[PDB]
RNA sequence: AGGACCGAACCGACUAAUGUUGAAAAAUUAGCGGAUGACUUGUGGCUGGGGGUGAAAGGCCAAUCAAACCGGGAGAUAGCU
RNA sequence: GCUCGCCGGAAGACCAAGGGUUCCUGUCCAACGUUAAUCGGGGCAGGGUGAGUCGACCCCUAAGGCGAGGCCGAAAGGCGUAGUCGAUGGGAAACAGGUUAAUAUUCCUGUACUUGGUGUUACUGCGAAGGGGGGACGGAGAAGGCUAUGUUGGCCGGGCGACGGUUGUCCCGGUUUAAGCGUGUAGGCUGGUUUUCCAGGCAAAUCCGGAAAAUCAAGGCUGAGGCGUGAUGACGAGGCACUACGGUGCUGAAGCAACAAAUGCCCUGCUUCCAGGAAAAGCCUCUAAGCAUCAGGUAACAUCAAAUCGUACCCCAAACCGACACAGGUGGUCAGGUAGAGAAUACCAAGGCGCUUGAGAGAACUCGGGUGAAGGAACUAGGCAAAAUGGUGCCGUAACUUCGGGAGAAGGCACGCUGAUAUGUAGGUGAGGUCCCUCGCGGAUGGAGCUGAAAUCAGUCGAAGAUACCAGCUGGCUGCAACUGUUUAUUAAAAACACAGCACUGUGCAAACACGAAAGUGGACGUAUACGGUGUGACGCCUGCCCGGUGCCGGAAGGUUAAU
């Protein structure tokens, strides 16, 4: 549900929040919390590989089940989450056996649904299965890129994929880019899109709600100096010149993709 | 059990002062002066041993060597350790 | 107003001292120039 | 509830005066801005010179920065004084 | 020694960091102290730092470092696994009084507590490099119960006043007591107990997790404070005496109650919010190999052990960082009285200082201030600087607006003291006495005593009652920037930078990109509602024409074209 802040002082005049009354309001599940410590964009040489990256609000590491592998075992939705790892929101569920696990959040998942993966699930929202299985045309989500790796494409807040066609050992995606890319029919896949399709329509209203998640302000190319960046330099405004990223490669259409190992997947490419 | 030969290297000299004095005839406590790498068992062994006297406690502090100045030479003089004994009661000690 | 030198025996220790100097090959190098030299005393190191 | 209001510690330095061989190689007095936050601070660590870091002034990197400091090539070269 | 002045949320007291004998005593003034010097943080000599409980060492990890093997790299070397370091965080235990010239939670007296060995007795499933719990965690806000502490009354000891009055509703001082043990309270959390079964916790498990069934609403965990004990003790205003006038010795009364109240404690709580809030060990429990009446485990008692290093002194400064005995800089802890909303501000207590040249004189001129006839910005680049406004309650408040603001708009009234309402009110706190109870740190009634605003009426003094310090000047038009922030440490705080928002573009995951000859790492344990780059900068109305030039994207039939 969203939510518009009244404008009692600037920072908060334009903030639209958007609250979920279904949310656990407690702490997150114990055995399956772990340490998620910050890096400031710096990589193992110390050096900045990625700027505007430090600071903001701790967080801790949530372990999701992106494999799915617990299979022919029934479990029940004990309750949904917040996850600061991601945009999507994140449910705790138990299964029969009483081993409790993290699955991203499905559209229509409330408190008490029952969900299962394997080859012989029942076809509704939140059930895991081989697509080989699922009938074509099916949006899906958290959907493998190998068999059994895990979850890799379309697991944001409100993202899916549909399955468009299948020619033998491989089937046809068109995934949320707008592109169609090839995969292998044993790549598990889960019914249904992901919950929290309005986290989108939120607005952060100031420039400290971005600070809390760990994102430090960005420079325009045009107001620094001929030494830091191409686009430096002037008495004014001055930007003569076609835009270019800070190391010299340019940015207004010039394609960057080298990989001509996966191409062979890639149907037609995006819109 | 320490050596006997380590007990007759222990002890160095009787510290003398008004302090030691005062605390000989109130507190029943001597104060030696002893090695430097003495642990407070060592001490308490020696006394009980050479000088024949029932040992209750030994408190131990170092003494940092001042720096002194010989003409125009910046010297210092050596660290020291210091053993308060304190004897048993009843006991007598010259 | 804050000077440069804010002392600190263990940031002293770590970044000048013998360990760290012998913790290199360019330490050691440092180690074997003032030794050829004479120095008095090698290191920070008290 | 709030990068909300008035206002101390704390952080900063807008205006004027003094001081400019100063009490001080940038501070003092009277005013001033923030003062639950993009705040401030203690301890320890990481990023090294054509390199770092920068809410971006070519700013800062030990009173030194349009390329630090120390040693070496090195008694560089100097149609100049 | 007697007066005077200054700080007193510090200019007082205790630490960490840093310094390393600057601490205390005797002695000296050549050199150091911006002057003299018998004095000193100066010279010389002697003395002074006492720990099972404070801190370090030790057990455990974060960021990060090193890194057996390993991968990569002309060599040097880079990254990294198992490990192993690294506090600024987690882990066992001591308080009160007295004493030294200098140490004291360390010495002495009185009263405790903790962890390990051994040794006798009683009891019996013990055992981890493994599993679970716990340690274990965010920001803000609101009460309620307390305490440190303070005020007043009572009690005890002393006093009857250098000058009018002072046997009383008078004055001065004291009225203090801890750790531990027992009680488990105000209050917080959770339904307990037994039996059966199970694809989970890499194997097992009686433990954790999940399903049923039966039984009982009352069991368990956490918890400040109070009370009893510790304590027939210590301390205690003062007296009695010596003295090197420094101090030492002996004795010792009252030692209660009410009220106010923290930023400290219950509280690692409760409510609520999104930005969703370390790890590991100690500790409790479970079993696998193994150990089979052995080893081990837990309960009592006795005995032994708790080593080593630091402990003086400065620590918002004359001892640290600034070349100085330097108007500078430095983190944490304690927080008294009156007025005040207050840790602001003024004056004081405990405590500590008067800032290491003084003495005159009272010229111009310079610095920091006070006042000013008549005029009120005529000064000046500019009301720069001074001057002025300043608190609380109440009446009242415009354009414009994104309906929140503007707004404390502007402008104005009341304010001291005394009496009556009420010899102290409304409110707060709450004793005796009565009743009930599952009986205790219980509950209803009950109002003694204590504390205590605010308002109305009448009266009274001054020119002036927010009387001092403290403490908005106000309004109108307009350019720029939405705003709070950030910036040229040391001549520029702004219209510059940043910002949420908008748009374009790249990127399908072994992603683009970046640091790396490379391995790899960040991005990210993220997945197009994401991440990076570029331009623009909230919001309202919008973003129109041009692909000729230079880039970029798509196409490959033709011309031209390298190595081979």
């Amino acid at each position: 549900a969203v939510v518009k802040c009244k404008p009692t002082s600037p920072g908060r005049r334009h903030v639209v929040k958007v609250v979920n009354p279904e949310l656990h309001k407690g702490k997150p599940f114990a055995p399956l919390l772990e340490k998620n410590s910050k890096s400031g964009g710096r990589n193992n040489n110390g050096r900045i590989t990625t700027r505007h990256i430090g600071g903001g609000h701790k967080q801790a590491y949530r372990i999701v089940d992106f494999k799915r592998n617990k299979d022919g075992i029934p479990a029940v939705v004990e309750r949904l989450e917040y996850d600061p790892n991601r945009s999507a929101n994140i449910a705790l569920v138990l299964y029969k056996d009483g081993e409790r696990r993290y699955i991203l959040a499905p559209k229509g998942l409330k408190a008490g649904d029952q969900i299962q993966s394997g080859v012989d699930a029942a076809i509704k929202p939140g059930n895991t299965l081989p697509m080989r299985n699922i009938p074509v045309g099916s949006t899906v989500h958290n959907v493998e890129m190998k068999p059994g790796k895990g979850g890799q494409l379309a697991r944001s807040a409100g993202t899916y994929v549909q399955i468009v066609a299948r020619d033998g050992a491989y089937v046809t995606l068109r995934l949320r880019s707008g592109e169609m890319r090839k995969v292998e029919a044993d790549c598990r896949a889960t019914l249904g899109e992901v919950g929290n399709a309005e986290h989108m329509l939120r607005v952060l209203g100031k420039a400290g709600a971005a600070r809390w998640r760990g994102v430090r302000p960005t420079v325009r190319g045009t107001a620094m100096n001929p030494v830091d960046h191409p686009h430096g330099g002037g008495e004014g405004r001055n930007f003569g010149k076609h835009p270019v990223t800070p190391w010299g490669v340019q940015t207004k259409g010039k394609k960057t993709r080298s990989n001509k190992r996966t191409d062979k997947f890639i149907v037609r490419r995006r819109s | 059990m320490i050596r006997e030969e380590r007990l007759l290297k222990v002890l160095r000299a009787p510290h003398v002062s008004e302090k030691a004095s005062t605390a000989m005839e109130k507190s029943n406590t001597i104060v030696l002066k002893v090695a430097k790498d003495a642990t407070k068992a060592e001490i308490k062994a020696a006394v009980q041993k050479l000088f024949e006297v029932e040992v209750e406690v030994v408190n131990t502090l170092v003494v940092k060597g001042k720096v002194k100045r010989h003409g125009q030479r910046i010297g210092r003089r050596s660290d020291w350790k210091k053993a308060y004994v304190t004897l048993k009661e009843g006991q007598n000690l010259d | 107003m804050k000077r440069t030198f804010q002392p600190s025996v263990l940031k002293r220790n770590r970044s000048h001292g013998f360990r760290a100097r012998m913790a290199t090959k360019n330490g050691r190098q440092v180690l074997a120039r003032r030794r050829a030299k004479g120095r008095a005393r090698l290191t920070v190191s008290k």
